[PDB]
């Protein structure tokens, strides 16, 4: 009675594989190891939440209090925390919005559905409750919209859409940065007086490039974009032509040589004599030809030699690298042009125009600024963040990267309705579900009520993070829904909050009808599956 | 059923990953950048005194402004790392008063 | 560096999080280990023995587990066993759920520590009252229902099928114990085992059972009226607290000093012999000289006998414990002696005593077991100690509180009914504790094989409108009244249930970090 | 949940809890499975330290190779204390829990409940128990029938060893057995019979002796060897120095007065041999033909060995005291312990007295008793384990003969019991007992069980056991409505039915009731429980 | 905060030097140099 | 394993009588006869029992020559101690050699006056103990302040003739394994 048997079903699958199923208590195992990364989360949640420091393998510091660019550096060996990983990662190559409300719902629908599990209910049944809970909520959130928004044009129209976007991140930083993203919006966008059959929008369209140095408020909006590089040659007029057009080429400015290898080969003496002046004039036949038509700016970019550089110094034609191939179709984008890998000649219909190229030093380092006033722009601009920390402004970016992405969340399908939001819409869910589980009897009533209940940490989160008491603002937020006005009632962050109650339009916060739904759903599936799994096999490391 | 005799159970994070809660991080933060600050509190002023670093290269630098001292000290802190960006960012704009 | 400590402090929520966890996983273990259809439990010690059974208190007794939190909830079996022993399970099973429930509050709500702990205690002195009101008296002289009342903790063990034997051997010896207030105590009741034989056979009889037989052969191996007589000192020759240390000088002085040690035990013998007891049961050993002389006058000698043993003989036959011999009288001399006989088994041999059975000193006893083999019997006796706890409290309360977590589901029903009307901060946690006392009939549906959902639900529909009496068939798995049911328990083991699980929560309530490896 | 508590662990749970019991009673079921019957398997077991000792008994077995399984050790103390007070039926309970477990883990798999199932083994044991009753047959003990007592002698003796060594040992327990019987009818077997081991010429020349044999001798040769009438005197005073409780120096003055005092050593040795010298005046008539020899149970000084040489007592020392409670039985005397008082009456009587040696060892021989109520079994062997294979033989044998004489019954074996209770529990109306749901398959479980035992017998044979069992199935059928009770059979030799009333075979009664009681206990204890886990401090 | 306390890598080989005691080590470090040339 | 050997090892010839009703007589009684006879080597090798105080010329005649013994390597040790009336640990370790001696009765315990010990011996050195045995020196002892000074004890002169090897770890007479009547009554209550 000293040593064990030894399991005698050891003969099967290898020591390295684990298994961890239910009867011997996975889910209890699960739904609670997930609470510490539940309260991360959780934290970080709202105007007033903490970034988090993640620090690699490699050792690049970021510091972001979103949830997908946490849970990517994460190297999580629990795999059921996994679903809620990838899922998240969805929300941001999709939407670009809610990560964080998917990783609290999914994680709240787990640790709410304790009491199922623990009374004794059917893990099939739950499933079934969830997805008629989900239809139910898709179908009610039409109903509850009061923000049909048909022009989406105007500056002013989106301090409704972009400002309650960057009031979460960073509050402190409200109206400056939202000039920023606003104002290239209206860049980007085209003039005309009716643009409709769904216009294109894309992302890569709106660029940040961060410069080291200065302070929030001094940043500006420039038109075109902003590289690290070293012009060469000479200086620029900057008033004198008025327009400059610019030649964009894939290949670089040299003689034209096979891709298989040759060699000079020569017979006598009389070719040694006139190969020094053969490939002056070889150039010199295809370089005239360029400055004929007043190209004052070229781009080449692979390595443009000295021999090409050196007649180009003379004329004053300005030259570039870009050595990247995806920033070189950008540059495209702001001058109008297309990419000429053949030399060829310029053509007036192909070539661009650009007002003005000026150099000076920002942050110190001397830059090349391609701003251009009274041209035209198609799906272009740039936002020049000032800060005093390089951690700093890599959180602004992905800020700006959400509040954009909201843009193509709002153009790209035939609507993107408001909600109203700061802990509105979510209780009176709760309201909605709650008389939705009394008019179906059946065993799947308790899943409906328990699937309300995990709505509730919308509310409070505001008000753990404000320092302000959970037992008195959330059941007194409930005394003002009963009964529009009632719809608008929200959670209020003031020192002035001891009433709880704040109308939303004196601010104007308001929430995505489209981004809500696509987190419930990816919530649910995520909860889903993560009550739908029994058994977890493991492996050796 | 089990495939072997034990299971045991799955750390969340990865094994040697350091993670903490409570005030007493962000203390530990505050009290990090106190102690890059006391390298640099009698530096300041005219009567101040400079400071002598040598990293593993065995390179001698001497220096009485904050920008390039920081940057011999590799900082493994990122709290501390917040006094070292800014002192670039001041000695990359300006180039004063990286040291106040 | 500094001070033994600062290694990993687990400070903040996260602390109470993991004694939430570690207090339920306590539970989990002896979760299968509830109501009549119960899995037994053998675990292995260290040392090479083996333990059977499925009281959470032996089981527990076993196990190690590094952790500060979970060996208090350890300690809790040992306060049910050593205060009625009876119910040991129960209060594990309990403040688990306890626990865990409170914790969502906790966690969540931000209720502090303290403020749960003030809605426990007027949730403790309502659950008192309920189970005072719910608890119907019974008449302890009937000896019907006395039987099934002992009988209701048997059923959740192994010997169900010999209830009927087992009622009347634990009823026979509780009244033998019982002094006529009513105090009695197990040091008394002998647990001397015998490996094999049927269970049948098996019965109480008055009086003890040695181990050894006699020393000479030709002492009387059937007595009809036995004279016992105790003897706490050696019959051999006394060497003295001091060295005697004799000079001798003359031829005639060695053959003097080994003379008088056959005298002074002839002495001592001799004046034994004033009253001519028929067993002298000396506690020290004997010599070979002065048995044959006790046996000249009709005594009989044994070995060694611990005086454990001759506190028991005092008692049955009624001698004193005597160590100076020459103070022996008539008075102090045992009698009423039933019979004396010698069995044989290839074990050890076998001493009995009976007692003529016919107030003043109470009487013990020895309870023959015959089990299958060894671990048989140390389940046998568990049992009749869980068996004999029950009889003790309807004696020191006549109150009988019903069975099949009717009392604790009545608890839930009007601490639940309650919460509404004490609006307020305390409403969170004063609800939470209904939520747990509705779990230990929620065990029994699960260890019976049915679905909880309705049948919580259909107790709760009947409790208010039908009895107080209503519960779970734990064999059947069906909603059975328990007047039909014919089995109820004393209701002062759900009071040390209920009393126990609370104020274990509020000890472990108020722990904030956990700090290991300081000193010895 | 246990892995979190305890830092290290091992738990089995609701799996490979059952499946170890179940695997481990295989396991050690195969080991004993060829050990039972008349034509097994010996099995010799050796230690590190190279002794051998072989034998047939399961307890044996158990007792003496370590085991580390925590199923296997109940098993080890439920096999072991079944035989340790019965002394028959070992492997008979490792093979109904070896057999019983599996025969109800297939309906576990189909997922009927453990609970009743054992619920459906303890009512089937109670309707064996009253089958008991009608099964046994009364035996009338005033008849001394010494051909009954012979029967069962072979019962157990022919399972050990073979024909040659049975038919010789035999008689020695037969004679030994029927001494026992007498008018106050107690059973008195440690006393009584002993065994002794003497390393001599073979085995088979195992004689019975009607007195007590000793393991010595007299030391000095001119002390009689052989004595015709020998009155015995038992004393337990020890006759050498002695060291006097804390008394000190013989402090002596003058040369002469150390010798004076040295003498008072030999003064209380005299004094004991006076009272000898003057109870051997009181028997000193036919001094030549007659004899006298004195028994102690301490040592005796060799300076006092002189005194009985030259008087012709035969002096023996160091003896049992298991010995000294035999000798009244033998000679019929008294035992005496104290030198003072002395009389004729206590002194026994012997017809022969005469020692035997070989190399360095002697024995001494008492014999030709005139009422001799005890005896002894001098058991004769060639090597360590030939006397250690004639130990378990005799142990088992005389525990089983001596349990027919307890009681006024005995049960027929030869699987007459097993396949009784097969057609019993398998034909019997279901309304009569109290047992229902799924109660079904517990009475076919517990009934098939006992059908492995008998044909366990013939797998040690080489016959089909299958087949042999099929002739025997319709002789029962034939039997009931012929209104004849016979009781059938398995005999290996020829692989048919036989009558074990004819032949022989026996089996005693306890052996089987606390057999099924004690395996029913255990192989239920093991079912119900559905986890295994190790902790402690170490 | 615990047991470990690191800003910068290999604080072990890394040590300060501070107040009037350290300054004074440098001028009497020069001794020894301008001892061995004094001559 | 050590289950099986505490039953003989851990019990003296008074203690071994205990186990005659539950062990074997042929088990019991082997053993018994084995430790009756360590029993009587200890009472014939007793050939001591009180302080010998000797002489200079003695010295050679009662120590060095006696540690021989039986010169069977008989050796015997022969604790001497070099007395000074006026300090203090002298005639504390006077009173320990007379308790000692007592009961230690196979080891020699020598006192001589220090002054007739050494050529005019330090008197700060003094008390000196010396161990010998087999003619050699196998302690030359200072004095008493590593065995506490002036707080010395009977305990801590009996774990000294331990170390030493003149007294076996697990004997009996010890006061550190010789327990109380009183501690092995309250060891069998609680049991
Ligand atoms: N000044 C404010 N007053 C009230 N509520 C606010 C304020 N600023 C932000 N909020 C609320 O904080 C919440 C933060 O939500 P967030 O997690 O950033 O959205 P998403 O999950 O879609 O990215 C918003 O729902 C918003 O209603
Ligand atoms: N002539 C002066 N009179 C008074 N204060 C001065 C003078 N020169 C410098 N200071 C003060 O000394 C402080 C530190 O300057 P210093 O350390 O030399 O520049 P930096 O910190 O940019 O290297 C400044 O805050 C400044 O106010
Ligand atoms: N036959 C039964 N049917 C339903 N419930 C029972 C039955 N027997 C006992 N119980 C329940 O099991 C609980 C514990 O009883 P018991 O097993 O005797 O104590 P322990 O938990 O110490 O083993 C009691 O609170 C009682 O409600
Ligand atoms: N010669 C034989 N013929 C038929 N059956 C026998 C014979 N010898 C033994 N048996 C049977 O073998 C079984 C086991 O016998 P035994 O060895 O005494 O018990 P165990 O095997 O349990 O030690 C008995 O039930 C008996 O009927
Ligand atoms: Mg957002
Ligand atoms: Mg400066
Ligand atoms: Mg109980
Ligand atoms: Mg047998």
């Amino acid at each position: 009675s000293l040593r064990l048997p030894q399991n005698p079903n050891a003969g099967l699958f290898k020591q390295g594989y684990n298994s961890y199923s239910n009867a011997d208590g996975q889910i209890i195992k699960s739904i609670a190891a997930i609470r510490e990364l539940h309260q991360m989360c959780l934290t970080s949640m709202g105007p007033c939440g903490r970034n988090k420091i993640i620090v690699n393998h490699l050792g690049k510091i970021i510091i972001t209090n979103d949830a997908a660019t946490m849970l990517r550096e994460l190297d999580i060996v629990h795999p059921a925390v996994k679903v809620l990983v990838m899922a998240t990662e969805q929300q941001k190559i999709d939407m670009g919005d809610g990560t964080n409300l998917v990783m609290i719902l999914a994680g709240e629908l787990l640790n709410v559905s304790e009491k199922l599990i623990s009374m004794g209910l059917s893990a099939v049944e739950i499933i079934q409750g969830y997805n008629m809970a989900r239809k139910f909520t898709l179908k009610e959130l039409d109903e509850m919209v009061v923000g049909e928004i048909t022009d989406k044009n105007d500056k002013n129209e989106l301090l409704k859409m972009i400002k309650p976007v960057i009031s979460s991140k960073k509050y402190g930083s409200e109206d400056i940065l939202s000039e920023l993203v606003s104002e290239a919006v209206s860049h980007v966008l085209p003039v005309a007086q009716q643009a409709g059959e769904i216009p294109y929008f894309n992302v890569d369209s709106i660029r940040v490039v961060k410069i080291m140095g200065g302070s929030l408020s001094n940043s500006t909006v420039i038109k075109g974009m902003v590289f690290n590089r070293e012009p060469e040659g000479h200086v620029k007029s900057l008033s004198e032509d008025k327009k400059h057009k610019v030649a964009v080429f894939t290949c670089p400015l040299d003689i034209a040589n096979t891709e298989t290898k040759g060699t000079v080969l020569l017979h006598n003496a009389q070719e040694m004599l006139d190969f020094s002046k053969g490939e002056e004039k070889q150039i010199d036949a295809m370089m005239k030809e360029i400055a004929d038509m007043g190209v004052e700016c070229i781009v080449a970019g692979a390595g443009v030699g000295e021999l090409a550089l050196h007649y180009l110094n003379r004329y004053g034609i300005l030259v570039l690298k870009v050595p990247s191939k995806f920033e070189l179709r950008r540059l495209c984008r702001v001058c109008g042009a297309t990419p000429l890998p053949r030399l060829g000649a310029p053509t007036p219909e192909e070539l661009g125009l650009v007002e003005t190229v000026k150099t000076m030093e920002i942050g110190g380092d001397r830059v090349t600024v391609f701003k251009q006033e009274q041209g035209e722009i198609s799906r272009t601009s740039t936002i020049i963040l000032r800060g005093a920390t390089q951690n700093n402004l890599d959180d602004i970016e992905r800020a700006i990267d959400d509040g954009v992405a909201a843009v193509k969340g709002l153009m790209k399908p035939s609507g993107g309705k408001l909600l109203p939001g700061a802990g509105a819409t979510e209780i009176e869910l709760i309201s909605r579900i709650t008389k939705y589980g009394e008019r179906t009897p059946g065993l799947l009533q308790l899943a409906i009520k328990q699937f309300a209940v995990a709505f509730e940490v919308v509310p409070r989160t505001l008000a753990e993070t404000a320092g302000l008491d959970v037992n008195e603002v959330l059941p007194n937020l409930y005394a003002a829904h009963n009964v529009t006005d009632h719809l608008y009632k929200g959670v209020d962050i003031d020192g002035e909050s001891d009433e709880g109650v704040k109308d939303i339009r004196e601010e104007n916060i308001y929430d995505m009808l489209a981004t809500k739904k696509f987190a419930i759903n990816v919530a649910t599936e995520a909860a889903t599956t993560v009550l739908s799994i029994d058994q977890i096999i493991m492996a050796k490391k | 059923m089990n495939f072997g005799s034990q299971t045991p159970t799955i750390v969340v994070l990865k094994e040697g990953t350091d993670a903490s809660q409570g005030k007493g991080q962000i203390i530990s933060n505050i009290n990090a950048c106190v102690a890059v600050q006391e390298a640099l509190k009698p530096t300041l002023g005219p009567l101040g005194s400079d400071i002598l670093i040598v990293t593993s290269n065995q390179k001698t630098t001497i220096s009485n402004d904050g920008a390039t001292i920081l940057k011999l000290l590799d900082v493994v802190h990122p709290a501390a790392k917040t006094l070292v960006d800014i002192s670039r960012a001041q000695d990359a704009e300006v180039g004063d008063g990286t040291t106040s | 560096v500094f001070m033994n400590a600062s290694q990993e402090r687990t400070t903040g929520r996260q602390a109470q999080i993991s004694n939430i966890t570690a207090a339920k996983a306590v539970a989990d273990v002896i979760r299968t280990c509830l109501g009549p259809k119960a899995m037994l439990k053998m675990l292995l010690d260290p040392m090479g023995g083996l333990v059977l059974t499925n009281d959470g208190h032996a089981i527990l007794r076993e196990i190690d587990v590094a952790h500060p939190a979970a060996k208090s909830m350890l300690e809790l079996s040992r306060t049910q066993d050593e205060e009625v022993g009876d119910g040991t399970t129960t209060v594990i099973i309990l403040a688990g759920e306890i626990l865990a429930q409170c914790a969502p509050y906790l966690i969540e709500k931000n209720i502090h520590p303290v403020i749960i702990i003030q809605a426990l205690k007027k949730a403790l002195t309502d659950a008192l009252e309920v189970i005072k009101q719910v608890s119907k008296p019974v008449d302890v002289e009937n000896d019907a229902a006395m039987k099934k009342l002992i009988q209701a903790s048997i059923g959740t063990k192994y010997v169900i099928h010999w209830s009927e034997k087992m009622c009347e051997l634990a009823l026979d010896a509780v009244k033998t114990v019982r002094k006529d207030f009513e105090i009695d105590i197990k040091r008394y009741v002998r647990v001397e085992k015998i490996p094999g034989g049927d269970v049948l056979d098996s019965r109480v009889l008055k009086g003890v059972l040695l181990n050894k037989d006699v020393v000479h052969p030709k002492m009387s191996r059937h007595i009809e009226n036995p004279r016992v007589v105790l003897l706490d000192c050696p019959l051999e020759y006394k060497k003295g607290e001091s060295q005697t240390n004799i000079e001798i000088e003359k031829e005639e002085d060695w053959n003097r000093i080994l003379q008088i040690e056959e005298e002074q035990v002839q002495l001592m013998c001799e004046q034994i012999l004033a009253v001519r007891p028929t067993l002298v049961i000396t506690e020290k050993g004997v010599s070979d000289l002065a048995q044959h002389y006790l046996l000249k006058g009709g005594c009989s000698v044994l070995r060694r006998v611990k005086k454990s043993d001759n506190n028991r003989i005092a008692r049955v036959t009624g001698a004193t414990i005597v160590n100076r011999v020459e103070d022996l009288k008539e008075s102090d001399v045992g009698t009423n002696c039933g019979l004396f006989k010698v069995e044989m088994i290839g074990d050890e041999y076998f001493s009995f005593l009976d007692n003529c059975k016919e107030s003043g000193l109470q009487k013990a006893c020895t309870i023959m077991l015959r089990g299958g083999s060894k671990d048989i019997l140390n389940e046998i006796d568990r049992n009749l100690q869980d068996a004999m706890a029950v009889a003790r409290n309807v004696m020191l309360s006549p109150s009988l509180s019903p069975g099949g977590g009717a009392t604790e589901m009545a608890v839930s029903v009007k601490l639940a009914e309650k919460a509404k009307q004490l609006e307020g901060i305390q409403q969170w946690p004063y609800q939470a504790v209904a939520d747990a006392m509705e779990c230990i009939p929620r065990t029994l549906i699960q260890n019976a094989g049915g679905d909880p959902i309705r049948l919580l639900s259909q107790l709760r529909a009947k409790h208010a409108q039908g009895n107080f009496t209503t519960g779970i068939d734990g064999d059947k798995g069906k909603i059975v009244d328990m007047v039909s049911y014919g089995i109820w328990e004393p209701e002062v083991i759900k009071q040390q249930s209920v009393k126990t699980a609370i104020e274990s929560a509020c000890l472990l309530l108020r722990v904030d970090d956990i700090v290991s490896g300081v000193r010895k | 949940s246990l892995q979190l508590l305890n830092p290290k662990a091992e738990s089995l749970r609701r799996d490979a809890a059952l499946k170890v019991n179940v695997t481990s009673a295989e396991g050690l079921q195969s080991v004993l499975e060829t050990n039972l019957g008349p034509k097994g398997t010996l099995k010799m077991l050796v230690d590190g330290a190279g002794n051998i000792k072989l034998t047939k008994d399961g307890k044996v077995l158990l007792t003496e190779m370590q085991i580390q399984s925590p199923t296997a050790v109940l098993i080890a103390r439920a096999a072991a204390a079944q035989d340790e007070i019965t002394g028959d039926g070992t492997t008979t309970v490792v093979c109904l829990v070896g057999e019983l477990l599996r025969q109800a883990h297939r309906f576990i798999q189909e997922g009927v409940h453990p609970r009743i199932i054992t619920d459906g083994f303890e009512i089937a044991r109670k309707e064996s128990m009253k089958f008991l009753d009608e099964f046994k047959i009364s035996k009338t003990n005033l008849s001394n029938d010494r051909e009954f007592l012979l029967q069962v002698a072979r019962s157990s003796l022919l399972t050990k060893v073979d024909a040659d060594l049975t038919e010789v040992l035999t008689p020695i327990v037969t004679d030994a057995v029927l001494s026992v019987y007498d008018a106050q009818a107690d059973n008195l077997d440690l006393h009584m019979v002993e065994i002794m081991q003497m390393q001599h010429l073979s085995p088979k020349d195992t004689t019975f002796i009607k007195g007590l044999v000793l393991d010595h001798g007299g030391r000095h040769p001119d002390m009689p060897t052989r004595v015709k009438n020998a009155y015995v005197l038992i004393l337990n005073v020890s006759l050498e120095y002695e060291k006097t409780e804390v008394n000190s120096g013989f402090f002596y003055s003058s040369a002469d007065q150390r010798d004076k005092l040295a003498a008072s050593e030999r003064k209380f040795v005299d004094a004991k041999l006076k009272k000898i010298i003057d109870l051997k005046n009181e028997v000193c008539g036919m001094d030549p033909d007659k004899g006298f020899v004195i028994i102690n149970q301490k040592g005796i000084d060799p300076m006092s060995l002189d005194v009985f040489a030259k008087h012709n007592i035969l002096a023996l020392r160091r003896a049992k005291r298991r010995n000294m409670e035999r000798l009244q039985l033998v000679t019929g005397g008294e035992a005496q312990n104290s030198v003072e008082d002395l009389s004729p009456q206590i002194l026994g009587f012997s017809g022969l007295v005469y020692q035997e040696t070989i190399g360095e060892e002697k024995f001494t021989y008492v014999t030709e008793n005139t009422d001799p109520k005890s005896c002894t079994i001098l058991i004769k062997g060639s090597t360590h384990y030939a006397l250690a294979q004639t130990k378990d033989a005799v142990r088992d044998g005389l525990r089983a003969v001596a349990n027919v004489l307890k009681d006024k019954n005995i049960i027929p074996g030869a699987g007459a019991f097993y396949i009784a209770l097969s057609r019993y529990l398998r034909s019997a109306n279901m309304n009569k007992l109290g047992a229902k749901g799924k109660t079904k398959t517990g009475i076919e479980a517990f009934a098939e069980a006992l059908l492995v035992i008998p044909k366990t017998l013939v797998k040690n044979s080489g016959f089909d056991p299958l087949d042999v069992l099929a002739m025997v199935e319709d002789e029962l059928d034939d039997a009931q409505d012929s209104d004849e009770t016979r009781y059938v059979g398995v005999d290996l030799n020829i692989g048919d039915s036989c009558d074990p009333t004819i032949e022989g075979i026996w089996d005693s009664y306890r052996v089987l009731r606390n057999a099924i009681t004690g395996a029913t206990g255990i192989a239920s204890n093991l079912l119900l429980c559905d986890e295994l886990l190790r902790a402690g401090r170490s | 905060m615990g047991r470990p306390f690191i800003i910068v890598k290999d604080q072990g080989n890394k040590k300060r030097q501070h107040g009037l005691e350290a300054k004074k080590s440098h001028i009497l470090a020069a001794r020894s140099v301008a001892s061995i040339i004094k001559t | 394993a050590k289950q099986h050997e505490n039953r003989l090892e851990d019990k003296d010839l008074s203690d071994l009588e205990e186990l005659e009703d539950d062990e074997d007589e042929d088990f019991l009684e082997a053993y018994k006869i084995k430790r009756l006879n360590e029993i009587r080597k200890l009472q014939e090798r007793s050939k001591f029992g009180e302080v010998f105080h000797i002489n200079k010329p003695e010295y050679n005649k009662e120590v060095t020559l006696a540690s021989q013994g039986k010169k069977d390597d008989g050796g015997v040790y022969v604790f001497v101690h070099l007395s000074l009336q006026s300090k203090l640990q002298s005639r504390i370790l006077s009173h320990l050699f007379q308790s000692a001696a007592c009961k230690f009765r196979e080891i020699k315990f020598v006192e001589i006056p220090a002054n007739r010990a050494i050529e005019n011996y330090p008197e700060s050195n003094c008390p000196t103990l010396i161990v010998y045995y087999r003619g050699e020196v196998i302690k030359n002892m200072i004095t008493l302040l590593e065995l506490g000074g002036n707080n010395s004890k009977m305990e801590d002169f009996e774990d000294f003739m331990v170390k030493v090897g003149a007294v076996a770890e697990g004997d009996n007479r010890l006061i550190m394994n010789r327990d109380d009547e009183e501690s092995r009554e309250e060891r069998k209550l609680h049991y």
